[PDB]
């Protein structure tokens, strides 16, 4: 088989995680998940260390203390429209490319004076050039045609300015493929008015954030929208929009539909090819039919009733 | 009695606009009197660049302006136009109320937010600092007093102008130590003001919200950067800074009312600018000021210029000029 | 007029012997004071230090400190760093003066280093910024820079000082030490009966270490004087002989002696009081028992330039009760 | 041959460095000064890329850039007490390593608040475990026996401690020298009552700055003590105690020895030991015999007689 490290996490997490396995068994994909029960920590980069990829839910910050251990600086969320769903952006498709490690993230925080809070952002020449030519060499891969960097850079002179200016300096290694600009509130209001006008865009973990979850408003959600998360060796699969609130539903409510097809997407870096378009196709047929939905996304179907939706489908295309 | 207000028409399609409001002003018997000023910056003492003296003058006196798009300034040292004016009448309150207009489809129908957003410091507090080469420190800076000065407008905003909730927006799981600050600030007030409904959310989650379903949303307060972001978001929901007004409120009673817009140098002196957002910025104004019945006409007289949608400008969508545009609004305003 | 409690924390090692040294010399010196010993050693609360010495403090606002340990734990806090934030120590104060009966190659200093210790380089923030890289905030204020100004003119003006000289190094730090020197200058022009000078911390290393009879009162920022009262220290003897006080607000002040706690010789009879009754000398005279601390001074110098009593870290084979008691004869006069 | 840049400096220094070339004149020294009046200039990098020495005078601010642009980051400062000048410690030899790079030193200043200033002192791994090799490579070299390792790591347990950490690795490569710490402050008070416990001191900047002056006044003053500072590249021959008001003050009353010192220093780093000891010797037997001294010694001989008796000595064949 393929071992791969599972994090369940917290909230839904655990239940979201039982989708995948209730569809990888009905699809029988060749999967040995090694379940590391509760989010001491090494053991998680020692079974890494092996494995070489994870599929987590939710859980400096504990979370991003894992993501220092196993350098999972460049994370990627594809915005792709549902056919079956509609929203106020149909037949969207973007990619958010998100620096993780620097920024307002690691808690460089203190008191000046009474009243007084200085909150540290930082911005490096190593970190960006990373995460730069990693929006490139994603454009290349997988055959984007344009890369917008994301900036505030007018404003920030210095910080925002050595990203742009990295992000100039990869994009001329890169010459077939396009390299806009764009500042971060101008981006935002285009985001609602014409997102069709972006490719890829690469920002640093601020407005990551912001954009994550902004454009996954866009094609429906926290419920449908995967994400994932790479090193130089590993490979972490979540969902898209990581907000506080993202399903915080009870029991049987939430939609596997944002896990499932990270969990495809997994599976082709596993190159289990076959096994990520079966599953990928599966969801996609039971969102566009219309039968069963999460409430999320209108229907009233519970979230076992939709996963064991996806898996009668499923095993039909192994016939 | 018939109050004066500072009327900077700033560049490009600013003169022609600003004309335009002063006609519609004038039709609807408004008690406006406008003293043209001048705010692009000079050369000081030692060449420190200054807002003209009759420009801040004026706006001590009448504590009242309206200012049209300006031009980027091209020479390097000199600094932002939005900066100087903060820092000379101390703009803490940026206001960016977003409504969607009856007669201008987008694909968000039910939207009516105003963002309030702190205008002095946060991300933008102008404190960079090189720690090594290849490595950079931004200083953000969150302080009680400007925090609680913000909180407190908001509430002054929603008794004046009859809003139900208002929402502080922050991310104090990530900053902890100065989000938390402004939100603790926020609550403080917001103990002080139980006859406006409270809450708070974060910043990703009121984006994630704001693009499914914008009506859940009503008065929003939150730091600067976040801000800055969240009213072109809002902005994008109505459909662009074309249609959106702003106020910046300021230190002794001074508020400046303006477009967001550029100069649109390439449409100057032709009738194809369109006045809509400058002119709502005036009625935000008057609002401002008390005169909501002469507001509320000539907001009303627009929202019907725009609905019928005869004689839209260029931009709108449609094929008339700024002549028509402006006359359907004078017009309607008499009855 | 009217007896005083001061409390006492006698601490560790020769702490109990030569704090009962002082004890007695004020004793024979008939001089106005009760003693209230407490326990200034850290606990965990819910660290802090224990509330009945807290409380003490708050009343009596008088202490005379002994040496304490150097706790264990790493967890475990400065132990200044707990007393100063408790009280809110801001000025620390070290007068040096050549003692005539110990010889030194620096036979004519008389200097009194206020230092500010409330922030500075010693502010308790730092940042690692990336991998490798860290950064220290130091911090100055203008209100901690006019409060330890205001103290050091103040000082100079009631132990009748002559000069004033700030030391910083404004060519370096020109904001944060700049601001120190601007509220100096400030009140420098209040108190005009002071001929009040600057000096940059390297000049003032460098001239220390030729001549020291040109500084008198020294005012700066808190490692500056971290390290000028440790080296004026060396000028006189060291921290065996050195008094020293800490002032905070709400009335109270902590005088103490800074040298270790001496474990080898705690028990036997080997400790030398000098640097706690000194200190003790310097409560007196912040107390204003101006005649009480003269005639204890005048005793300790008499017994150390006579020579025939000194302790092992002096030069001599004295027990220290045949030191103190010696002292305690003299202050009979 | 051997061509060597002199910047000559503010002050004093214009003096010096005349008395720098009489005495190489009376000498016959193989050395031509190309000597450049500053105060970009990068014309010295220019000029430092070929001739790769420098004797410089007393000059982020300019001094900092120039130790910038030519990578000075090791200062070497030399306390040995001079025969004839008797001070209040006599017979010691001490060298004073510090780094130049980082610390309080890049103006790294702001504005919390009205009356709140902050200011950052930066110490970085790099340029520790440099600083820290330095020393001990200058015991391996120069015979020493000790490295002392000078902070305040317990105050700021984080970066004097990372500046401790450094030096702690690096000395397990030299098992030979002997490595100890002392903390700043008490390393001042033992340096006025017992110097002597001391071989090679390393430090970071500010303590540097502190510990140069200091002792410097143990064994004669700003005056006599030479300074040298180093690249990878480039050494550059100056004075050792450099504070404010070193010898701001006179015009023909200056002391040369110092400069003079470091100029054979210098000499002997161009591998001219014969005109290195030559001059040395003569200096420090001028000053022995003491029938000149400048005001700084106890004497009333000005700046240019003082010189004018060591060259009358360099000349002197019955030496």
């Amino acid at each position: 088989s393929f071992p791969v490290t599972m994090l369940p996490g917290d909230g839904v997490g655990p239940e979201l995680m039982h989708a995948v396995k209730e569809v990888f068994k009905a699809a029988a994909v060749p999967v040995e998940f090694q379940e590391h029960h509760l989010s001491k920590l090494e053991q998680v980069l020692s079974s890494m260390k092996e494995n070489k990829v994870a599929i987590i839910g939710k859980i400096a910050s504990y979370d991003m203390r894992l993501r220092r251990k196993l350098d999972l600086f460049a994370n990627v969320v594809h915005v792709k429209s549902l056919p079956g769903y509609m929203t106020r952006h149909n037949n969207l498709d973007l990619v958010i490319i998100r620096e993780q490690t620097e920024g307002e993230y690691s808690s460089l925080e203190h008191e000046s004076a009474r009243g007084v809070i200085e909150c540290l952002k930082i911005v490096t020449r190593a970190k960006s050039q990373r995460i730069a030519k990693f929006a490139f060499d994603y454009a290349t891969k997988k055959g984007r045609g344009k890369v917008t960097a994301v900036h505030k850079a007018n404003i920030m002179k210095l910080g925002d300015g050595l990203f742009l200016q990295c992000c100039e300096e990869v994009a001329e290694l890169y010459p077939k493929i396009k390299f806009e600009t764009m500042i971060i509130d101008n981006c935002c209001m285009q985001l609602v008015q014409n997102p069709y006008q972006f490719d890829v865009l690469v920002m640093p973990n601020l407005y990551g954030n912001i954009i994550d979850n902004l454009a996954a408003g866009l094609v429906g959600g926290a419920g449908v929208v995967p994400g994932e998360s790479y090193s130089a060796e590993y490979a972490v699969f979540e969902t898209g929009a990581r907000h506080p609130f993202a399903q915080a539903v009870g029991r049987n409510i939430a939609n596997p539909t944002a896990m499932l097809l990270s969990a495809s997407n997994m599976l082709r870096h596993l190159n289990l090819e076959y096994h990520s378009s079966m599953i990928a196709d599966a969801v996609k047929k039971v969102i566009k039919v219309g039968k069963v939905r999460t409430s999320d996304m209108g229907g009233y179907a519970t979230c076992h009733d939709f996963t064991e939706e996806i898996c009668r489908r499923v095993k039909d295309l192994d016939e | 009695g018939v109050q004066t207000v500072t009327l900077i028409p700033g560049d490009g399609i600013g003169p022609e606009i600003s004309a335009a409001v002063m006609k519609i002003f004038d039709a609807a018997k408004a008690p406006i009197q406008w003293e043209e000023r001048n705010v692009t910056a000079i050369q000081g003492p030692g060449g420190k660049w200054m807002i003209p003296s009759e420009a801040k003058e004026s706006m001590d006196k009448n504590k009242m302006g309206l200012k049209g798009p300006l031009k980027t300034p091209i020479a390097a040292g000199h600094p932002s136009m939005n900066l100087l004016l903060r820092k000379t009448f101390d703009l803490y309150a940026n206001v960016r109320p977003c409504v969607s207009i009856e007669g201008y489809k987008t694909p968000y129908t039910d939207v009516n937010i105003v963002t309030i957003r702190e205008n002095t410091e946060g991300e933008y507090s102008g404190i960079e600092h090189v720690i090594v080469d290849g490595v950079v420190a931004s200083i953000k800076l969150i302080t009680e007093g400007a925090s609680k000065r913000i909180a407190e407008f908001a509430f002054e905003y929603a008794r004046n102008n009859h809003r139900s909730n208002v929402t502080a927006v922050h991310k104090a799981n990530i900053m902890r130590m100065s989000d938390g600050l402004f939100l603790q600030k926020c609550r403080e007030v917001a103990e002080s003001c139980k006859d406006i409904k409270f809450n708070e959310m974060y910043l990703d989650t009121v984006c994630l919200n704001m693009v499914q379903d914008p009506s859940q949303f009503d008065v929003l307060v939150m730091p600067n950067l976040y801000g800055d972001i969240l009213s072109d978001l809002c902005a994008g929901l109505i459909g662009g800074l074309g249609v959106t007004p702003s106020g910046n409120i300021g230190a002794n009673g001074v508020a400046i009312f303006e477009s967001v817009h550029g100069t649109a140098p390439d449409i100057a002196g032709k009738d194809m600018a369109n006045p809509t957002a400058l002119l709502l910025s005036a009625v935000m104004m008057l609002r401002h000021m008390g005169l909501f019945d002469h507001a509320a006409r000539i907001e009303a007289a627009c929202f019907a210029t725009i609905k019928d949608g005869k004689s839209l400008t260029k931009d709108l969508g449609g094929n008339a000029k700024c002549s028509d545009f402006t006359e359907e609004i004078c017009r309607r305003v008499k009855d």
